[PDB]
């Protein structure tokens, strides 16, 4: 349906007269390639979060929007030094994008062909920082805007390998996969290329330097592999100097022509406040996978790295008291607070699975207090805080090789061309512990693929994965000295002049109201 | 009147370690902008008696007032306040901005000048209703910049009316409005405007003049052109200096 | 320091309900003009350290200094004064005008910007005598308007001098006095102005053309020509477009 | 008395609900930035910018651009050029 021309007379002079010379072809009838360009948006990576990206998470999150004072932050931020930026490891996206077959030159009959891009994650000042976070706050739409940039790219690498063509692009597909918030990032750019975005087309031709291509201009997309949608880590309504900015024009409604197959996984043990999941439950497959938020979308460093996952967690925010030093530390309202919460979390079907791979005790915190007016009363003070923590060291991250082996037979039943993951991908092979599971939890995600309700994991498989699945929500207090939060209203204000000095403090991991994760669907 | 502990009662009764730092720190800020507005030809501030009323409340050596807090002031009430120097100066010194948020109206009458300058990030002097007048009512006014300068009207008319002469003049040309007489000089010439090659041959061998058909010159230096062959197979004329320009081709059949 | 009345010592130590709306409401008037700076593109004041300001001030959660009376305060001294924050803001809110009133010059030296935004009734910059001289010494300056702008010296001239183009622009139409050329530019025309019908006959049947008549047409649209006759009784000439004029008259004797 | 000297180690910043007037009596008027862009706007109405004696306007490195929406007329003595339309006119006794 398509035809180049053998074309021998590719050169003429310049001259004054102007003269027009001659492109003598005999008409070769050109290959109908349809092309994949598999779109991979990361979460952050093996990275750690920028400043900006870890200020949003003070919008809701902050020691003072709950009631936390700076003094009891504090205390909070002292109880948790002494009883024990953090640098991710790799997502499934950069184990998906290294696992995509390329294809640098096509055969001399190869019909279809695959090229890949690589979009990193969205959190990877002092004056500018309003204006970093107002970056990380549209990184969503700006994140598809350097997928436009990385498309365009892309095609050009991919062409340069194919210098002088016979072949002619029949269609142009799309494989995006995305992670958190590349997920985000994923679900919008999916839908902009439902609305045949001009954008799109514009890097595709630029790719192709203008060269043909029969399809839909900007493209259309195979499958869309979502990981755990969470469009926003945080927020920007509380922060004074950025809040007037209003919601970007971020599309995550995913309508029944936008993409050929879609498939996400879930993480059923995600409970953070900050991580409210976008579900695409009812509408389009979705598998709600044991682990936390990391566990399906990967990561979390290996049991042996330095970077190590030891979890020292305060799973109840801890509670300050001043008492008589006479009083023992058991009988006071906060210890009672705490082993209240903590007879909660062993009741909470939430981490049914988790706890028992750690131990889950009060800790009990007592500084002396100078009250010089209390010392001539002859009355001398303790303060004891008391919280529910949470020890588990060396957690293994070989879950998200099961997610991402899951989300690898999602997508080749989507036709997407996979190389295989060889005993020399070492960081992918499972524990001879996890091999039953995770062919069940493929089962699972085929039987979703399928419309089906899945074969969900029995109670003793659970407890084998609470191993493999790490806390993410925790009490666990942070600091920071870019922004000053409102005591009364808790509003952010940035330093724009630099740190006054003080410490704001967040919950970041916090977990959401009663352990239940906020799920938004559409 | 300090609002800093001592606590026990130990130490001076007039000891404004803090305050002092507050009163060193400020003069020392006062000084480098005298300096600044100096380097600038701004009007300098009065920094002689902003000196002396750092030794006269340095240790209350003169019978000042020093007012020190060190988690802030305020001096606030529904009524007028006022703050008066009979007959020095009155000193505002920020670590941070200054902020000045009028109910009504910022007045500022000076007998001598009124100067403003911003050292690093430029000045605005907006309204955003209301007429803005600028006025050397009885002297020069010299409006200047190093570079670019952009005098518009988004909406309406630029008059610039001169009593004695209108000059507009760059490099060496000039337009001279004086007398009642228009000159328009200039060293190079004055243009009044009303107004304000060769391509390729695609042909099938066979005969046919392929018609639309895409097509991207590469000229012999690095350029590009672009576009789909029009009219019985034309491309677009190419007039760089004197490459070997070279053709490529693909397109639907 | 309060001038508040507490009869008989009934209420805490420090009940500063009208100190704390007096705070309250200057942070409430700071942050509108905030919002109100941002919409017009002005440099935004620090209402981060005027909020902590409130947090601190507010029941003295923090050693500062409130200083309120319901009546007004006056700060006064015949030396100078000092009103200084090492490290945050002052912050001059008021309901009313912020007058400014120097016996010798007014001078701001800022190490950022400077921004006066005017809200609602302009923005007065004006010396009554003296040169007023607006320089962006390192930059670009732009002075706009949305409606018209005007430039005038009123006894002197205006010189108008870049150094690399003077582009005067208006609706197509330029002139560009740059290398050393003039253009002059239109889609129009280009013009050099260097120089700056019927009625009646009131006359009697006897033949004399009846002088010194007063007159008024009313031509068949709605306009009116009032005028008197003379010397033969001449008419204003008309030039409606297609009428009907009719005629009136009256006079002495 | 003397002055009243503001020095702000960041900016200075004026907003005023009505207007913001300053007025020098004897020794001018520097708005000066030794860094950074002069903005003057009349945001929604007209900029009068007036002298008695001489008013240069200058740029030391750059161009200067006067640009009007509807007319810009520049007059001295009844000489005056006005681009207006799309039309130049130039006109003199």
């Amino acid at each position: 349906k398509y035809q180049g021309y053998d074309v021998t007379d590719a050169t003429h002079k310049t001259s004054i007269h102007n003269d027009w010379k001659v492109v003598v072809a005999k008409k070769k009838p050109a290959r109908g390639v349809t092309l994949t360009i598999g779109i991979f948006f990361d979460g952050t990576g093996n990275n750690r979060e920028n400043t900006a990206s870890r200020l949003m998470k003070f919008n809701e999150c902050s020691a003072a929007r709950q009631g936390v004072n700076q003094k009891d932050a504090q205390s909070c931020e002292d109880f948790l030094k002494e009883i024990n930026s953090y640098r991710g490891y790799y997502s499934n996206i950069h184990w998906l994008n290294i696992l995509y077959h390329p294809d640098q030159v096509l055969k001399k009959d190869q019909t279809s062909a695959q090229i890949k891009t690589y979009i990193s994650g969205i959190g990877t000042i002092g004056m500018g920082l309003g204006t970093s976070i107002l970056d990380i706050f549209e990184g969503v739409v700006t994140k598809t805007d350097e997928a436009m940039e990385r498309i365009t790219q892309a095609l050009s690498e991919f062409m340069g390998f194919n210098l002088s063509p016979d072949f002619c692009i029949a269609k142009i597909q799309f494989d995006v996969f995305g992670f958190s918030r590349g997920a985000a990032a994923a679900r919008h750019f999916a839908n902009r290329v439902m609305e045949q975005d001009p954008a799109i087309a514009r890097a595709i031709a630029k790719g192709l330097r203008g060269d043909f291509y029969d399809g839909k201009p900007s493209g259309e997309v195979r499958f869309l592999g979502l990981f755990d949608t969470v469009a926003a880590i945080g927020g920007i309504s509380n922060f004074f100097d950025i809040n007037g900015r209003s919601n970007p024009g971020v599309k995550l409604e995913l309508r029944p022509s936008v993409a050929k197959k879609v498939f996400q996984i879930t993480a059923m043990n995600e409970y953070r406040y900050n991580f409210s999941l976008n579900s695409i439950k009812g509408m389009w497959p979705e598998l709600a996978l044991p682990g936390a938020h990391s566990d399906i979308g990967g990561g979390y460093n290996p049991v042996g790295s330095p970077l190590q996952e030891n979890e020292s967690l305060f799973l109840s925010c801890p509670e300050f008291e001043i008492v008589s030093d006479d009083t023992r530390e058991m009988d006071t309202r906060v210890y009672r607070k705490a082993e209240q919460v903590r007879k909660m979390l062993m009741t909470l079907p939430a981490l049914k699975h988790i706890l028992p791979h750690g131990k889950l005790t009060t800790k009990i915190r007592s500084i002396g207090v100078n009250n010089s007016n209390q010392r001539r009363a002859g009355v001398i003070q303790k303060q004891v805080g008391a919280a529910v923590f949470f020890e588990r060291m060396a957690v293994p991250n070989d879950w998200a090789n099961v997610c991402l082996r899951v989300m690898l037979d999602a997508a080749q039943e989507a036709g997407v061309l996979f190389e295989p993951i060889r005993q020399t991908n070492t960081e992918l092979q499972l524990p001879s512990e996890l091999i039953f599971l995770a062919d069940k939890a493929i089962a699972q995600g085929k039987a979703v693929r399928l419309g089906q309700e899945p074969q969900a994991f029995t109670e003793e498989e659970l407890y084998i994965i609470g191993k493999y699945t790490h806390c993410s929500a925790n009490w666990n207090i942070e600091s920071d000295g870019n922004l000053w939060v409102d005591p009364t209203t808790g509003e952010i204000f940035i330093h724009r002049f630099g740190p006054k000095g003080n410490k704001a403090f967040v919950f970041p991991n916090k977990p959401n109201d009663r352990w239940i994760r906020s799920v938004w669907y559409m | 009147i300090s609002a800093d502990m001592q606590p026990q009662a130990q130490g001076k009764m007039l000891d404004m370690d803090e305050a002092i730092r507050q009163l060193e720190q400020a003069l020392s800020l006062a000084r480098s902008m005298a300096k600044a507005a100096t380097a600038a030809n701004a009007t300098q501030g009065d920094i002689s008696c902003q000196q002396r009323l750092n030794a006269s409340l340095t240790d209350l050596t003169a019978p000042g007032m020093l007012l020190h807090a060190p988690d802030g002031i305020g001096m606030v009430s529904a009524r007028a306040l006022r703050i008066a120097s009979g007959s020095e100066s009155v000193g505002i010194m920020s670590g941070d901005n200054t902020d000045i948020t009028a109910g009504q109206s910022f007045t500022v009458v000076a007998e001598g000048a009124v100067s403003l300058l911003s050292r690093n990030q430029g000045m605005q002097l907006l309204a955003a209703k209301g007429r803005v007048n600028i006025q050397a009512q009885s002297d020069d006014l010299s409006m200047s910049s190093q570079q670019n300068l952009d005098i518009q009207s988004s909406e309406g008319k630029v008059t610039v009316s001169a009593n004695q002469e209108l000059i507009l003049a760059c490099g060496g040309a000039y337009i001279k409005l004086s007398g009642g007489n228009i000159e328009l000089g200039c060293p190079g010439q004055i243009l009044l405007k009303s107004t304000n090659g060769g391509g390729f041959i695609l042909t099938d061998e066979a005969g046919v003049p392929q018609p639309s058909t895409p097509y991207r010159l590469t000229t012999a230096e690095g350029d590009i052109l672009q576009g789909i062959t029009d009219e019985n197979g034309k491309t677009a004329p190419v007039n760089t200096s004197i490459p070997s320009v070279v053709k490529v081709e693909f397109g639907k059949v």
